């Protein structure tokens, strides 16, 4: 079987470079040549305990494109966990008797990891756990970088905004650090800096990173400009001075960008990317979102099938 | 020797001051009928002051010994039989610590749910790093020890 | 056609022993040999007006396993009944022009019965109506007892907790009373006793039942120990002294149980079953939940198909 | 002896088994730099098994000795000086217990406000009843918890 | 100085029979011969942290009938304790630098006692502290019992309703127990029984008391029928079965009542006394309430004025 068959997908920290390349190669194949019946007779749970537009809808669309069925919920309010006091543990214990895989997003860090301890042989795919990890976002992010840059090595990547609570950049930084010669630029308010456990990992691997107080400092040298939203639903009230976006990208700020540079954003944006950026050739956040379909089909196919031959 | 020698059991020596009493709590050591002798604030050659705990006919569980590495790295655990020391060692840092510690991340799932806490352990030279199995966040053991 | 073809499934009181055995026999067949296209081209409404995890998700999973499509809602808040003042009657009147069957759970006793009066030729399956009936729970319960005990006759069954509001035990007691020589033990607070209409039915059929103030009294003789949750969303405020579980099963309480005894619970549990019970060989509430798939597939297959040949 | 004699301080002898640790915890007796020697589960001709606490250069007033009455009513408090027993006393039931206990009435003003806890002590049947100075409710000592 | 001069008035348990008699004697005197200027130049705080009609309005009226001025609040919501997080201790520490006495009601037991530890030389008068004590209610009650029965000794006194949470009956039972040969009947639901510390006090004094499940049992021998409201705002949710009055006195219940019997109630009543009782000669609860003026005038005079009124 392929290395990802029947594996839980919880944290980028558990995945190798080869694992990531496998998903990306499989994504490119499915995009080029769809497999409408690959997951026929599979039923998959989509269990979202906090809000989502892109992650839930692309995941479910992906399941349907491969011929699987879907059950689940987008709100926990009408589950027995919402109304009758049921633990997450018991919730996972019963749902895992119904379905072939569980896709879950949850407001508490570690929820996906905990689910794996109650799901027996049923693989759990982490659609986001609090401010911790967001593996499938990273998969589609990598895919999009690979598509536009032709490579995952020797890139200049800037990450902007809320890096402390951005589960997107935690997963993405760890993934890009598995490749060679990547250089990182962290542009964030002090209160929302990239956490030390990320930085230490970069140091241990001899990867160059630096802090900057403006996009302008690095605009001329970046291949990927990854913008993020302030995670206000995660902020401690003591951090409320940081609610408004501190860095606001406008079309005029792109004047000295490399022609090949792409602006990414896992979305949704509030104000950190002005709408006049949308029509520039650098805007690629909607194309990025669209790539969620191919990454997530790829992941589903690899976890629920022993072998794929194109 | 204010607290004299024993026949068979365990002597935890070189416990830092104000730690010995804490060990008696955490390890429920006094919840036994076995004879126990305790010296607190004893003079010490290498330490100046120390605490000392003796438990007859009793030995520590594994990792309860490696819990010791967190609370008292410099402590000496003596295994005693027939009035003689037959096992002498200082507890080394384990890779993993389960059940006893509390993740300081308040948004960690480990608080709300019925699982056992679990941390990976590594040294950063000036403190100990504890990493939560669940939330994946890392802390100085100085911060975790505020359970 | 089979006796259950196009029948409403509202109350165990309307079903015979033969009906129950038919579902159980069909469940065993489907578990052994799945029929992925049995309900192809069927569209089924899943209409939940109160919370559910197991009943809704297993029902919908069951529909997908047989190849049917599903529409419905898990919250009534965004239906026209929730926002525009529409009656349940009218709601059923229109939905029954769309679908081939209606699965419904509702907080008011009688709602499922009322639906049958507006659904014309469309069968209604009661997923729970207030504290009244819960037929499909009983189906999976019986299936699980049959599997573990080898029989539905001459059993010693204990039911513990909120028997007054437990729609689960109302349906289950009536079903087991259709079989021979079963003996019942009711362990409940006085305020939440098994209702008199149940007891009278047991008396009319010459079935032995008795009340007990502890599990310990009967532990050594029970084949099935059926635990229930206090139905706090049903309690009158005058009954609030009974909110906490009065009977708490722990692993240590099982020391004198029959080796073959199984602990069941329709779920969710709050505290009435401690988690140290989960690893004992007597814990069977998760296996029970899993059996919801086979009972509910069986029921759907029998209601929507004239004939099944294995 | 397994726990040697002291030059100066207090020796609390004849503590019932399982109470010695409770006394250290409750009255914070280990929160000092003075040398403490403790024996737990020691044999006694008078009591069978007993605990023993020695605290050097530390002395207990009659009131402080009386606070022990709730846990070790037949204990002996020896005042030691120049290695000599210069005074022996037995705990008498005190009129009140302040500071260390917490009122079990959840609507008592003592929980919200910067005051010290305080309970009047009386013998009721074969039990000790505690009456809160603030809320005036009365409880069996068994259900009145410590901080 | 008189024995009550500058004394805190917190609990009947702290007062002697002589103290009680002194208040009543003083009340009789001021009623016969008002002293409109006795407390001229006093300023008294009326501090109510929970609801009141009778106690606050009669205390304030009494202050004015004696020539004193009044400051305070009837709601804590707009004090700095209400909005700025201030402790009760600090509230008392500042108010006691302003006034000559503090009258306070508070929802936590022990609040008045606490106030005395921060009020310095300023007397605190407990107008009710949670379910604990209500000494000035007891003073007016005793005055009323004495008025209508001619004595305070050798009476048959029934107390009905919520005895557990009635600060009224805690104080009144302690007071009457300081007189000789009184006999008590306690008519309460088991969940709201008279507290053990009250009963132990009766037993030490050799005072006869008994429990009864109906008013009718004792109607023929009672001199005082003291009715109480269920203290719903003090009930634990687990005691919510007792919210509704379990004993409802109506005019027809009074047929075999002694001619001298008075029905008292500290008020407010819900339904425990039907309005048809109002016009019978046994109804004395409104007269009782009016007696609050005489008792509270008396107490203020004794606490704030050195000499005995004559
Ligand atoms: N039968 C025995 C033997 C030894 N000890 C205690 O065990 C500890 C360590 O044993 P030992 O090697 O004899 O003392 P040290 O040589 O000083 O060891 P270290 O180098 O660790 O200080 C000492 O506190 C000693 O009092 C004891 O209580 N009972
Ligand atoms: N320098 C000293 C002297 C006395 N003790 C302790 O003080 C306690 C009681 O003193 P003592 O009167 O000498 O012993 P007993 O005669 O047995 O006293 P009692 O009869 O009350 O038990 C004993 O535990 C003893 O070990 C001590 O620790 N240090
Ligand atoms: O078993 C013991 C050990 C030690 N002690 C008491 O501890 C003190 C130290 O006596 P030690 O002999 O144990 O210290 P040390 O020379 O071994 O030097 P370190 O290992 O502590 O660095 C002495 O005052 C002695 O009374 C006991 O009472 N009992
Ligand atoms: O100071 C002490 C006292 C007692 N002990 C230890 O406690 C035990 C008793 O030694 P004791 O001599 O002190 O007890 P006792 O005969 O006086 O009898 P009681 O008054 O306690 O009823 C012995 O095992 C002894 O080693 C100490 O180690 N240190
Ligand atoms: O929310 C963000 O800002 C980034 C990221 N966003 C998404 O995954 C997109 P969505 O929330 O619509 O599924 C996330 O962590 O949830
Ligand atoms: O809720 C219960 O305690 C028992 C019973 N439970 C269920 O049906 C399981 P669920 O509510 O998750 O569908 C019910 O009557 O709803
Ligand atoms: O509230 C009661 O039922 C009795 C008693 N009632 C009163 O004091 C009358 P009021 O609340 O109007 O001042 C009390 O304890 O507050
Ligand atoms: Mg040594
Ligand atoms: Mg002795
Ligand atoms: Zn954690
Ligand atoms: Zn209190």
């Amino acid at each position: 079987a392929n290395p990802l068959y029947q594996k839980h997908i919880i944290s980028i920290n558990d995945l190798s470079r080869d694992d990531l390349n496998l998903v990306l190669a499989t994504a490119a194949k499915l995009k080029a040549n769809p497999q409408p019946e690959l997951l026929k007779h599979k039923v998959i749970a989509s269990c979202f305990f906090e809000a989502s537009t892109r992650t839930r809808l692309s995941f479910e669309t992906s399941m349907h494109r491969l011929g699987a069925s879907v059950v689940g919920f987008s709100d926990s309010a009408n589950t027995s966990l919402g109304k009758k006091g049921e633990t997450l543990a018991d919730t996972i214990s019963v749902i895992s008797t119904y379905v072939d895989a569980i896709v879950m997003r949850h407001p508490q860090e570690g929820a996906a990891r905990l689910a794996t301890e109650f799901s027996g042989n049923v693989p759990v795919l982490n659609a986001g756990d609090g401010s911790n990890q967001h593996p499938t976002q990273t998969l589609l992010d990598l895919f999009t970088i690979q598509e536009t840059q032709g490579r995952l090595d020797n890139l200049h990547v800037a990450m902007v905004g809320d890096l402390k609570y951005g589960r997107t950049v935690h997963s993405l930084t760890q993934a890009l650090a598995k490749f060679d010669g990547n250089r990182f630029y962290f542009i964030a308010p002090d209160a929302l800096a990239m956490p030390q456990y990320i930085l230490d990992m970069l140091d241990e691997k001899g990867i160059a990173w630096s802090l900057h107080s403006s996009i302008e400092e690095v605009m001329a040298e970046v291949d990927i400009l990854y913008m993020t939203r302030v995670q206000k639903e995660r902020l401690d009230p003591s951090e409320y001075a940081n609610v408004k976006a501190q860095f606001v990208l406008r079309a005029s700020d792109l004047h000295n960008a490399k022609a090949n540079m792409k602006v990414l954003h896992p979305l949704p944006r509030v104000d950190e990317i002005a709408t006049d950026v949308d029509k520039t050739p650098h805007a690629w956040y909607f194309q990025q979102a669209g790539n969620g379909i191919f990454a997530r089909q790829a992941l589903l196919a690899l976890v629920l099938n022993r072998d794929l031959v194109l | 020797l204010q607290v004299e020698a024993i026949k068979r059991g365990t002597v935890i020596d070189h416990i830092p001051a104000q730690i010995g009493f804490k060990l008696l709590s955490l390890f429920k050591l006094t919840e036994t009928d076995q004879r126990i002798t305790i010296g607190l604030n004893l003079p010490s050659g290498e330490m100046g002051r120390k605490d000392l705990i003796k438990i007859e006919n009793t030995f520590l569980s594994e990792d309860q010994v490696d819990q010791l590495a967190l609370y008292a790295p410099q402590a000496t655990v003596n295994r005693i039989d027939n009035y003689e020391v037959v096992g002498k060692s200082r507890p080394s840092l384990p890779e993993r610590i389960d059940n006893v510690l509390v993740c300081p991340n308040s948004n960690c799932i480990s608080h709300a749910e019925p699982v056992s806490s679990s941390f990976a352990v590594r040294k950063r030279a000036n403190d100990i790093a504890l990493k939560c199995k669940y939330c994946e966040k890392e802390f100085s053991h100085n911060v975790v020890l505020a359970n």
